[PDB]
């Protein structure tokens, strides 16, 4: 595709567009994921 | 200064005066969490 966009040339990347007006079940979703590790260690950090 | 158990240890002691005589104890300082190894220094 020599860095050109066309047929079979597709730029990975698609844009939302988030309006107020769309459906209950469309507005985007802030997320966060936390995740551990339950292994024998310092334990640097431990709850109250 | 010592490191065993996933633990660095260092104690320390000052005062203002070959080394001299008499006694003097060390009083601890600082422990760290660190857990590597450690085989040379400078």
């Amino acid at each position: 595709c020599n860095g050109v966009a066309g047929f079979n040339c597709y730029f990975p990347l698609r844009s939302y567009s988030f309006r107020p007006t769309y459906g209950v079940g469309h507005q985007p979703y802030r997320v966060v994921v936390l995740s551990f590790e339950l292994l024998h260690a310092p334990a640097t950090v431990c709850g109250p | 200064f010592k490191n065993i158990d996933g633990y660095f240890k260092i104690y320390s002691k000052h005062t203002p005066i070959d080394l001299p005589q008499g006694f003097s104890a060390l009083e601890p300082l600082v422990d760290l969490p660190i857990g590597i190894n450690i085989t040379r220094f400078q």
